């Protein structure tokens, strides 16, 4: 036999960590990915990127640590530790932000080797591959965050950073710049993650509340055999609770099943379709109708009126601090400010 | 020997490790250790958390700015403490500390005593000291012992009050001080008024309690109703309408405590965020709205110094940029300040008339410790970061400051919720467990099986 | 006094000795009757350290 | 058959379409009270003066908003806390300038609520089952007391209280953000995991029970077929799920015991949002987010910015901007 | 040996606890020391 | 098909192996930082190397292909 | 501060009310102990 | 000398994991 | 010193009675 199939033997070995064919993109990718984070957020710098400190080194804490992103002066740059920018310094290419994109195009290799796994193990077992294709949900999500947004903006720079505080900074960018709240395709976004763990929380309850009595314990877990032919639980009970509760129920238990699967996955379909556009800045910014009406009427005031003014405090306030390579100078009197504050 | 051998195990008991507890439920002599045991854990913390607050505290320095919620306590009772709650005498603080600390040790060991050496059930030793959740009698007898003891610990208060020093009068004339109270108010017209008032602004229930002699008079009839029920419970038997309403069962009363507690919780939360009166601001802090009230005096004060008619000055919207009125007309300040109108405080009483704040106090009788105390008040609000950051989220670094209100009415409410969720928890699986089905649905005997269709 | 300093020291050994050392007792199979005898010694001992730390207390 | 027993029997029947129940009894007229007067008003209600500075914003449909911008708009600041019931007015035109739609409806809802979560537990023991799916309920139902009622008392207002709109909410929302940083707070973080965690959990639950489904139609129906309501057999194989899961990650970290796994599904998001509700609840006290602004300084002494300082500049944004005709003094302290 | 159970997984289990405590303690001293303090 | 974690964690092999190994790595870790080779390495600015004694701006990279003569300029300029 | 007799155990004070903390931890040594059983 | 690809992956993360550690609780000492 | 040394006398208490008792058979 030859020595593809002796190497495939090997490969698909029951052993404790499973290594597949899938796992020679894996485990190298998501190593790398995972410590490459680490290693920036204890070890790195993004004072000549971003004018920020980013590591415990510096004396950042685990929130405000970050892998930040490269200068906007590189543009698109892959970076790559060899290439035009760093020329194989490995210092000057950490200096740069080249780790930022090591850490993007080798966790997105590693996505890609995950759900390789996930169909190559789903096939082997013989079951339907139902959890790799809800994995593209996060593929999805990744992609249109990580690299399709950076690249119709200006730079890698307005890539989110891989930090705790530096996520929630790209939140407050897209409010202030995006209006991101006021785009439907977030709001399916939210909807599917709310809605999923709203399902995942009263489908738990639910089983665990319409048990049957299977053993003697006062704590009910003991009282289930992996083997055993029974549901643990009654469906037909479930059902009439959450009839006369809500007025509909779950009746059959495949649906309900894939309906766990549908919501949560199509709610992050549809964010990163959203983020798509603000790749291009092609918002949910306005409406066209309130304006004029607004532009016209002094005294016409609604909360949509109200939250463009929150945001134009945000792109005043925080531009020249986030977007240094713009050299933004605001004199004092031109800052938008209501009374007093 | 074998390591099932004991009934300290799931096989015996029917619960698991991380139900442990539940394992006491008809254990009297270890159930008995257990809350002995924890009661001193209680007073250890009383104890040494006192002795901590008393090694860090300097003395001259606010309470409010040193992370202290104990000293305050026990200086709003009078010890330690003289004219505008300045510290005259620490050593109260340090007695109350060690007896505290003492007291954890005997409660401790004898609640080690109980829990692992003692009897594991008291029947068999004793008719007194057993008892059976389901005895309604034996129930409502232990329950009367404690509610005279509770009763008891009410009228220590008017003792205190009354023959053994007085209490921190933040009210007190011509300035914060301690003072004997020797008139309390017994009126049950008073005294159950505040138990009928509404708790929405400007009413505020029991919060709203704002002197000593109410405060002392209310303790006098809780400690009196308290032990005339505890005589009742000892003397009486659960009525039939009582016995047909309740669950009777160990788990049944833990669930009504736990509702009991949170709504307790909730109270107390309401009461250290709002109250400065049995909350003293000297050592507490101000309340929000008392320091938002400040901030307008403050402004009001420094404009009316430059030249301001503070009367007639016409702000952005329209309405007074210093004072405007309340919706029923009482002159009040202004700014978003509006909101805190009903807000009461010794600093800023001296300028109110009959209809609100007074234009000719405003203008002639500010003294310069009103004006000490409104700076004071608006720079040390009750806002401020996890890590102890003083001020709005957006301030630097530089001032360590968390208002004690905060802490206390933060970690209240947390706790208070907490029980809410443990009086569902256990009041619906006391009912469950009562009824048989506790322990999932009879596959023989489904009730809902039993049923017609819904359609 | 400040012997006090040492009386006080006594408690707090005294203490440390007592919290590892009831515990053990009361949950040990053996020799009970004797450790039985010095918790009761430990004990009268406590109470006797705090009487003598309390009134020493207002002479140091 | 007394005509109270009758109507008990009838009140507490397991046999009513929808159940009714003493809880049911109240909750049943208060929500129908909030559903009407929120659907009245989101139409048809004038502008409210929601921050007590005669600067009413129009909430309705009919006064110019869309599905997006429109809301129940909460009650004027110079209420404050009081009570503001249509019998304090003086005429149903005060009492929508000043906001009365919002008590009213926020009022009824949180008690009609707090009567559906009792109801729940009700029906559990009409139908004897276990009793805690109420709990589950209490993760929801707490954060909705936090945004309607304990936020307004920690501020000392009901117009600080959430909007019943859309982009009322967002409102809320940034604003909160300003004034607490709710963002660098434990208990929001921990409210995010529950949700992300509750969502990637309903996904993989409900993908490796999808993927386990026992062959029992062919291919041109739906497989969903292959269950029936009510059939006493399991309808996917579980050893099959976990074989797939176990190796997914490795054997030890995936659930065999389907107890296990629904009360993990159940926990999850409802302690994390436990957690979310209790964030919003205590920084009701002004308890907020980490401070980090100017935590890394040089050897000189100059501030080097981290992207908390960066996260500072947004909020400052948003906060000198909102209410912009409300503060008159430095400090915005509540 | 490579004998398995000679040191009592509860002992295991406390003191590696806490080492973790000691670690993340030391973690939060560093937040009030230092870089990072503010001071 | 391979030993239990357990049984290697409770072994007395395992202990004396790693009662060696994990000390020596967690100080040669701390090595890395106390003699600030780590801020070599990685080109992390020490505490009195942000800037220049009287500057108060930023060595931002402003120029993508120069980038690392840019940096060496600005490490430079710390006098 | 203390009074100035008891300085000498100012650290101690100062450990003293986490104890209450190290009883709940103590409960899980325990229960390791006896194998959760 | 024999391995286990277990074993390679227990030390691909325990290894850098203690080494980090140590790094981290040097930092805490350091003062501008 | 001090204050890491009460520390580590006082933690090691509760995990040397649960030790001592173990050794001797004691009632866990
Ligand atoms: C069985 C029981 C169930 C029955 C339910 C149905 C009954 C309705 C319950 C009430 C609903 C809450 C009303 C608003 C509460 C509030 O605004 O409370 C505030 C009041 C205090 O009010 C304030 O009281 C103040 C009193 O201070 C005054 O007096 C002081 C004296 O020192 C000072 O001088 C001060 O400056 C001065 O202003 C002022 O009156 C203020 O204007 C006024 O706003 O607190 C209080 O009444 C104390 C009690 C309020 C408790 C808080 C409830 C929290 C509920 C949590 C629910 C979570 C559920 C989770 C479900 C899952
Ligand atoms: C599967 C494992 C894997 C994958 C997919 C990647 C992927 C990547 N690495 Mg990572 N890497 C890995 C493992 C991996 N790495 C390991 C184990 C290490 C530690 C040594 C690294 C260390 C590392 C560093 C330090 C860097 C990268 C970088 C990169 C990126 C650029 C790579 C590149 O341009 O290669 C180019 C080379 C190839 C694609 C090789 C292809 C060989 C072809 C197929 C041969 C052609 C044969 C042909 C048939 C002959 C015909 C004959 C004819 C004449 C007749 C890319 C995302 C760079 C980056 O991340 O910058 C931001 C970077 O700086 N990697
Ligand atoms: C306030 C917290 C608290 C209290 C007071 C108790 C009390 C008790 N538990 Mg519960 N438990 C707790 C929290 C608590 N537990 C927690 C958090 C868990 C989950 C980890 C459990 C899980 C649990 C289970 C699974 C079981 C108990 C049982 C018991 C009882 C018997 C214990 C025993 O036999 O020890 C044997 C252990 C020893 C002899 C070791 C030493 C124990 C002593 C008390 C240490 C004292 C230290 C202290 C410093 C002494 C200084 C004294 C000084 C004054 C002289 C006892 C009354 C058991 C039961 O119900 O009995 C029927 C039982 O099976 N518990
Ligand atoms: C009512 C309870 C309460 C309150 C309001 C306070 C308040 C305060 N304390 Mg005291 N204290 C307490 C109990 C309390 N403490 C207990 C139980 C201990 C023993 C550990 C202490 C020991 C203590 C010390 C040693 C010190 C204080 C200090 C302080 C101040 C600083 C607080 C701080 O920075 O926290 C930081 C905040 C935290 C650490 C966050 C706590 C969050 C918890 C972990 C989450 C809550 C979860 C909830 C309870 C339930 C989960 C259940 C769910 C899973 C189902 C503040 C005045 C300091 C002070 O200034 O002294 C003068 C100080 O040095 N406290
Ligand atoms: C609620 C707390 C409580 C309760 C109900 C009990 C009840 C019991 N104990 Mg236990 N115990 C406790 C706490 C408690 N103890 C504490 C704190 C300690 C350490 C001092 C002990 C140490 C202990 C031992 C060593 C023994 C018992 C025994 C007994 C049994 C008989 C007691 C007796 O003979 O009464 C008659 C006693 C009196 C008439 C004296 C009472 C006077 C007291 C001291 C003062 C009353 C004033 C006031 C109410 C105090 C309130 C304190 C508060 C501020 C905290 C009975 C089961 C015995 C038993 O288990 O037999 C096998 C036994 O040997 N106890
Ligand atoms: C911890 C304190 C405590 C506890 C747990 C109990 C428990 C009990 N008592 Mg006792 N009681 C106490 C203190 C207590 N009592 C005190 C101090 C007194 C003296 C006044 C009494 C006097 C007393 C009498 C005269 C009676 C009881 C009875 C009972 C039993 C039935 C109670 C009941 O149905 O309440 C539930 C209450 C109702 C069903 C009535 C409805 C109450 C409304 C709807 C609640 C409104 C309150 C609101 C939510 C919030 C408070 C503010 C409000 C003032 C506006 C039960 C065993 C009865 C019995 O069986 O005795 C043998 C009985 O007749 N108690
Ligand atoms: C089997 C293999 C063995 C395990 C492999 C583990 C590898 C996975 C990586 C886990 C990384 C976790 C974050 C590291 C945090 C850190 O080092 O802080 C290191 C910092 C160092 O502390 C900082 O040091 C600076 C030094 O100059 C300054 O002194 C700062 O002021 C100070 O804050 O510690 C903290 O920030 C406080 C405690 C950290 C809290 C972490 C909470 C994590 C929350 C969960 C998030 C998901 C991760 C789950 C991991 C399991
Ligand atoms: C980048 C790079 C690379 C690589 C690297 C690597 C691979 C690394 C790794 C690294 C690592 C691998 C590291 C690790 C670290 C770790 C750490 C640092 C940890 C920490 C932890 C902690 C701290 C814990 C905590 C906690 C939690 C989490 C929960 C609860 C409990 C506690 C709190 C304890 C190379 C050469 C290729 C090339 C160039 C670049
Ligand atoms: C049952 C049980 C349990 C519990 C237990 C408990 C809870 C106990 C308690 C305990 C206690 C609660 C104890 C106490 C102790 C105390 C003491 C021992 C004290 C002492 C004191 C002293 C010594 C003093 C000193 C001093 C003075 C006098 C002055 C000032 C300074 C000083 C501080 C030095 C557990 C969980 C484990 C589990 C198992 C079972
Ligand atoms: C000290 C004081 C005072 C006074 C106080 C008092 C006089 C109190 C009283 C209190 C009271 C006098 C209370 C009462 C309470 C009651 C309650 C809390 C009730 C409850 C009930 C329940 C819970 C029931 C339930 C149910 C129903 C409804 C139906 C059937 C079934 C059952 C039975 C379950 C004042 C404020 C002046 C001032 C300050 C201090
Ligand atoms: C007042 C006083 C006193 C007292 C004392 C006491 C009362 C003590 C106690 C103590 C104690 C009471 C201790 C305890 C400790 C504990 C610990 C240290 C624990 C730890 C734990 C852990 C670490 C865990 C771990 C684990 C396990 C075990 C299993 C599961 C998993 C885990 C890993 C979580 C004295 C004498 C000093 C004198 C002075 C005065
Ligand atoms: C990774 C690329 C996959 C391509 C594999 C092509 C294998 S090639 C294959 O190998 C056999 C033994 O190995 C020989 O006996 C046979 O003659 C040859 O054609
Ligand atoms: O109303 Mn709604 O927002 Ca609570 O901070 Mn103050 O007031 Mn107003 O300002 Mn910012
Ligand atoms: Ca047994
Ligand atoms: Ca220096
Ligand atoms: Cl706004
Ligand atoms: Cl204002
Ligand atoms: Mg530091």
């Amino acid at each position: 036999r030859g020595w593809f199939d002796i190497l495939d033997d090997w490969l698909k070995r029951d052993r404790f960590v499973f290594v597949g064919w899938s796992g020679i993109l894996l485990f190298p990718c998501a190593y790398l990915a995972l410590g490459g984070w680490l290693t920036g957020t204890t070890f790195v710098t993004s004072w000549y990127t971003h004018g920020l400190a980013s590591s415990y080194l510096e004396g950042c804490n685990f929130l405000t640590v970050a892998v930040s992103t490269p200068a906007n002066s590189m543009g698109h740059s892959l970076l790559l530790l060899w290439g035009p920018e760093a020329q194989g310094d490995f210092t000057r290419w950490c200096q740069l932000g080249g780790l930022w994109t090591f850490i993007a195009l080798h966790g997105a290799f590693g996505l890609i080797g995950f759900m390789l796994r996930q169909f190559e193990i789903a096939r082997l077992v013989g079951v339907r591959p139902y959890n790799a294709i809800a994995f593209s949900a996060p593929i999805a999500v990744f992609v249109s965050v990580f690299l399709i947004y950076p690249l119709g903006q200006s730079s890698w720079f307005f890539a989110p950073s891989f930090g705790v505080a530096a996520i929630f900074r790209f939140l407050l960018f897209f409010q202030g710049f995006h209006n991101w709240t006021l785009n439907p395709f977030h709001m399916m976004g939210v909807a599917g993650v709310l809605g999923g763990a709203l399902l995942c929380a009263i489908h738990g309850a639910t089983v665990e509340n319409t048990l049957f009595q299977d053993g003697e314990g006062a704590s009910t877990f003991r009282a289930f055999n992996p083997t055993q032919a029974e549901e643990t639980y009654s469906m037909v009970t479930a059902n009439r609770f959450w009839s006369q509760i809500f007025g509909i129920a779950f009746s059959n238990k495949r649906w309900l099943h894939f309906f766990m699967l549908f919501v949560p996955v199509t709610g992050l379909w549809m964010s990163a379709i959203g983020v798509v556009g603000l790749a291009l800045n092609l918002r949910s910014y306005d409406f066209i109708s309130q304006e004029i009406r607004a532009a016209e009427d002094p005294e016409f005031e609604t909360f949509y009126t109200k939250n463009l003014l929150l945001n134009e405090g945000i792109r005043a306030w925080m531009a020249p601090q986030d977007q240094p390579h713009e050299n933004f100078v605001f004199p004092e009197e031109v800052l938008p400010r209501g009374n007093a504050l | 020997n074998s390591i099932f051998a004991t009934n300290r195990d799931q096989e015996s008991s029917g619960f698991a490790w991380w139900a442990g507890n539940a394992r006491l439920i008809n254990l009297s002599g270890k159930l008995l250790g257990a809350h002995v045991a924890h009661a001193g854990l209680i007073v250890f913390w009383a104890g040494a958390m006192t002795l901590f607050e008393l090694a860090h505290f300097i003395p001259e320095k606010p309470m409010y700015e040193q992370g202290l919620i104990l000293i305050p306590h026990i200086a709003t009772l009078g010890w330690g403490v003289g004219p505008g709650g300045e510290v005259v005498d620490t050593f109260p603080f340090f007695v109350v500390g060690v007896v505290h600390l003492i007291s954890s040790a005997v409660l401790g060991f004898g609640g080690v005593y109980h829990a692992i050496r003692g009897p594991e059930t008291l029947e068999e030793y004793s008719s007194f000291f057993g008892y059976d959740w389901k005895d309604k009698n034996k129930m409502t007898t232990i329950l009367g012992f404690h509610l005279i003891v509770l009763g008891i610990g009410a009228l220590l208060l008017v003792a205190k009050a009354m023959f053994f020093g007085g209490l921190y009068d933040t009210w007190a004339p011509g300035g914060g001080d301690v003072r004997v109270i020797t008139n309390p108010t017994l009126d049950p017209r008073v005294i159950f008024g505040y138990l009928l008032k509404s708790p929405f602004g400007g009413e505020g229930w029991i919060v709203s309690v704002n002197n000593l002699e109410d405060v002392v008079g209310g303790h006098i009839w809780i400690g009196l109703i308290c032990i005339a029920g505890g005589i009742w419970h000892i003397l009486t038997t659960p009525f039939g309408w009582a016995r047909r309403a309740f669950i009777w069962s160990g788990e049944a009363y833990l669930s009504y405590s736990l509702g009991a507690l949170s709504m307790m919780g909730f109270i107390a939360t309401c009461f250290v965020w709002f109250n400065n009166t049995v909350y003293p601001s000297e050592f507490y802090g101000p309340t929000g709205p008392e320091a938002s009230q400040a901030q307008a005096m403050t402004f009001l004060i420094r404009d009316q110094k430059l030249g301001a008619n503070v009367g007639s000055a016409q702000g952005p919207t329209g309405l007074g940029k210093y004072l405007m009125r309340s919706p029923t007309g009482e002159i009040i300040f202004g700014g978003e300040t509006m909101r805190f109108w009903d807000f009461r405080g010794p600093w800023l009483e001296p300028l109110r008339g009959p209809n609100g704040l007074d234009l000719n106090k405003i203008k002639n009788d500010i003294q310069p410790w009103q004006e000490r105390r409104a700076a004071e008040y608006m720079t040390h609000a009750p806002l401020g970061s996890l890590n102890s950051v003083g001020g709005v989220a957006t301030e630097i670094n530089s001032v360590n400051f968390v208002s004690p209100r905060s802490w206390l009415a933060t970690s209240h409410f947390v706790l208070a919720f907490f029980f809410l969720v443990g009086h569902l928890w256990h009041a619906g699986r006391a009912r469950a467990a009562a009824a048989g089905f506790e322990k999932g649905i009879d596959r023989e005997s489904e009730p809902v099986l039993s049923m017609p269709s819904l359609d | 006094t400040i012997l006090f300093q040492l009386a006080l020291a006594a408690l707090v050994i005294l203490s440390f000795v007592m919290v590892i050392g009831v515990p053990v007792a009361y949950a040990s199979p053996q020799d009970w009757d004797r450790s039985k005898q010095l918790i009761f010694l430990g004990s009268g001992l406590w109470i006797a350290l705090v009487l003598v730390v309390g009134v020493l207390n207002f002479f140091v | 058959a007394n005509l109270w027993e009758r109507f008990c029997n009838w009140v507490t029947s397991t046999d009513n379409r929808l159940y009714v129940g003493w809880f049911g009894v109240i909750m049943i007229p208060t929500l129908l009270a909030a559903t009407i007067c929120f659907v009245i008003a989101f139409i048809a209600a004038p502008p409210v003066d929601i921050d007590g500075i005669r600067e009413p914003v129009s909430g309705s449909l009919l006064y110019g908003n869309n599905i997006i911008t429109g809301a129940v708009v909460p009650s004027s600041n110079a209420i404050g806390l009081h009570f503001y019931p249509i019998w304090e007015a003086a005429s149903l035109d005060e009492w929508l300038y000043n906001g009365g739609p919002y008590q009213l409806i926020i009022f009824h809802f949180l008690l009609g609520a707090s009567c559906y979560m009792g109801r729940q537990w009700e029906l559990s023991y009409r139908l004897g089952m276990r009793p805690w799916i109420c709990v589950a309920y209490s993760a929801p139902l707490a954060s909705a007391f936090a945004v309607f009622l304990i936020y307004p008392i920690g501020q000392g207002s009901f117009s600080d209280g959430m909007p019943l709109g859309i982009s009322g909410t967002f409102n809320f929302m940034i604003v909160f953000q300003a004034e607490h940083n709710i963002l660098m707070h434990p208990f929001h973080q921990l409210g995010v995991a529950g949700v992300f965690g509750g969502a990637l959990f309903c996904a993989m639950h409900g993908s490796l029970v999808t993927s386990s489904l026992i062959r029992e139609t062919t291919e041109t129906e739906s497989a969903n077929y292959g269950y029936k309501f009510g059939q006493e057999e399991e309808t996917y194989n579980i050893v099959a799920a976990h074989g797939y899961f176990g190796r997914l990650i490795f054997q030890y970290a995936s659930f065999n015991n389907s107890r296990s796994l629904h009360f993990f599904l159940a926990a999850w998001p409802v302690v994390g949002v436990w957690f979310a509700a209790l964030g919003i609840s205590t920084m009701a006290f002004n308890l907020n987010g980490f401070n980090f602004n100017h935590s890394v300084i040089d050897a000189k002494g100059n501030v080097i910015n981290t992207w908390a300082d960066i996260i500072n500049r947004a909020n400052l944004g948003m906060e000198v901007m909102h209410e912009r005709n409300a503060h008159n003094f430095p400090l915005d302290l509540a | 040996m490579s004998e398995g159970g000679r040191i009592p997984l509860w002992i295991v289990a406390t003191v590696a606890g806490m080492g973790v405590i000691v670690i993340v303690g030391l973690f939060f001293y560093g937040a009030y020391a230092g870089l990072g303090s503010s001071l | 098909g391979e030993r239990p974690f357990s049984d290697i964690i409770t072994s007395v092999r395992y202990w004396v192996i790693h009662s060696i190994t994990i000390p020596a790595l967690f100080i040669a870790g701390w090595l890395f930082v106390s003699t600030g080779l780590a801020y070599d390495v990685f080109g992390t600015p020490r505490p009195d190397s942000y800037y220049a004694q009287e500057q108060r701006s930023i060595p931002l990279v402003t120029d993508r292909f120069e980038a690392k003569q840019q940096v060496e300029t600005f490490l430079e300029q710390l006098k | 501060k203390l009074p100035e007799a008891y300085a000498i155990f100012d650290p101690l004070v100062d450990v003293l009310p986490v104890i209450p903390v190290l009883f709940l931890a103590l409960a899980f040594v325990w229960q390791a102990a006896v194998g959760f059983r | 000398p024999i391995f286990t690809v277990r074993w390679v992956a227990v030390h691909t993360l325990a290894v850098p994991t203690i080494f980090f550690l140590g790094a981290i609780a040097a930092m805490q000492f350091i003062q501008r | 010193i001090a204050q890491l040394t009460m520390i580590a006398m006082i933690g090691i208490a509760g995990p040397m009675i649960i030790f001592l008792l173990a050794v001797r058979r004691g009632n866990l």
